[PDB]
């Protein structure tokens, strides 16, 4: 459960 | 913390030859959605950061196709399949999965080229400094590779100690040499005590040491 | 596409703005990074997109004393230091994920933050070319920069004309307490009559600038 950006990936 | 431990912390590799860098986390990157949060990074000298790899294994646009990025959750390689002279640099790993955000500790990459012996040039000191008590002499040894050198200080012949100090630049990115300069600063008074100054350099590309000299108002 | 402005004292403040333009910035998550000099870089904070909360995360060694904050209006991003500590010198840079990945490139020129508290502007003594300095047709020649605090100095050769083959030296640290570099140029021989070399010395923590012209011997 961290707290990145789950739409960090561009494709 | 996540600590990003990267390994090795040096690396000589030969032009035209492979080069493998090791980014290790404590904690798995490894995000609900499959992605690996790792980036790798390079930093030419003098440069910002340029994005080689993102989340993993993909490569950023611009990057030429000799680097590649693998591995899952706590374990990463950058692989540079042919190294150039341009990828001369340190390179960073960087984790995003959780706040704060951390780096490796950097990977030096140096390029090893042909051994070059440096061309070595002196400077007396200035009129201008003269005047005002002081005397600064400047050794430079340019454009050298490997960055190992010998650069002693001889007055009249006699070897000096104590009175000098060295830096050298970083690697070049495009010919792969060092410079090295090599500062002697004596008081005005001691620096009339004498009439030969010179530096004498030692280096792989150097079948005998070179001597650089002067003559105090010459 | 970003562009850093604004950016100096113990205990004082300073605002960096960081406007953005390539991509969406309203959609944007936003890290602010620095990197002292000599060391690796350092993640400073964060900030979400205000349509997934607006929130921010900070360091620890800034927590409580720096303030990140968006405007969408202008597509800038904001880090408002507080109480500044010498240790917070650094390049600082603003940063994205998603749009970074998808454009590639750098992190940009970064902006240099120096914290400054004690002062000397430098001396500026020519590196004269001569016969000593002079090998297979080219001649060395540049400028000592000695006696400064704190770093750094910035060496440009003829209003930044000239760049090709100088080197200006990483800074020693003297018994004193005070910086010294060198900065050196190859020329050809041939030219130190009828070229002009200045070196043009800029130590911003002092307000100081000096040009030397370089005469040959």
């Amino acid at each position: 459960n961290p707290n990145a950006n789950p739409n960090a990936n561009p494709n | 913390d996540i600590v990003m431990t990267q390994s090795p912390l040096s690396l000589p590799v030969t032009p035209g030859e492979p080069a493998s860098i090791s980014c290790r986390s404590r904690q798995s990157l490894l995000y609900s959605n499959g992605d690996n949060y790792l980036d790798w990074y390079l930093q030419k000298p003098g440069q910002s950061p340029q994005l080689l790899i993102y989340l993993g294994s993909n490569r950023a646009p611009g990057v030429p196709d000799r680097f590649s990025g693998s591995g899952s959750g706590t374990d990463f390689t950058l692989k540079i399949s042919r190294v150039e002279a341009e990828d001369v640099g340190v390179y960073y790993c960087m984790q995003t999965l959780q706040t704060p955000h951390t780096f490796g500790q950097g990977t030096k990459l140096e390029i090893k080229r042909t051994v070059a012996a440096p061309s070595v040039f002196i400077f007396p000191p200035s009129d201008e400094q003269l005047k005002s008590g002081t005397a600064s002499v400047v050794c430079l040894l340019n454009n050298f590779y490997p960055r190992e050198a010998k650069v002693q200080w001889k007055v009249d012949n006699a070897l000096q100690s104590g009175n000098s100090q060295e830096s050298v630049t970083e690697q070049d990115s495009k010919d792969s040499t060092y410079s090295l300069s090599s500062t002697l600063t004596l008081s005005k008074a001691d620096y009339e005590k004498h009439k030969v100054y010179a530096c004498e350099v030692t280096h792989q590309g150097l079948s005998s040491p070179v001597t650089k000299s002067f003559n105090r108002g010459e | 596409q970003l562009v850093k402005s604004g950016g100096v004292k113990p205990g004082g403040s300073l605002r960096l703005s960081c406007a953005v333009s390539g991509f969406t910035f309203t959609d944007a998550w936003m890290s602010w990074v620095r990197q002292a000099p000599g060391k690796g870089p350092e993640w400073v904070g964060r900030i979400k997109s205000n349509p997934d909360g607006g929130t921010t995360d900070y360091a620890a060694p800034v927590r409580g004393r720096f303030t990140i904050s968006r405007d969408d209006s202008k597509n800038t991003l904001y880090l408002q230091m507080n109480n500044l500590k010498t240790e917070d010198t650094a390049v600082y840079y603003c940063i994205t994920d998603r749009d970074f990945y998808r454009s590639g490139g750098s992190w940009g020129q970064g902006t240099l933050v120096t914290v400054v508290s004690r002062r000397l502007p430098p001396s500026v003594f020519p590196l004269a070319p001569s016969s000593k300095s002079t090998s297979g047709g080219t001649a060395a020649l540049g400028c000592l920069v000695k006696d400064y605090f704190p770093e750094p100095v910035t060496v440009s050769w003829n209003s930044g004309a000239l760049t090709s083959g100088v080197h200006t030296f990483p800074a020693v640290l003297q018994s004193s307490g005070l910086y010294s570099l060198s900065s050196v140029v190859t020329v050809p021989s041939s030219s130190l009559g009828t070229q002009t070399y200045i070196c043009n010395v800029n130590h911003k923590p002092s307000n100081t600038k000096v040009d030397k012209k370089v005469e040959p011997k």
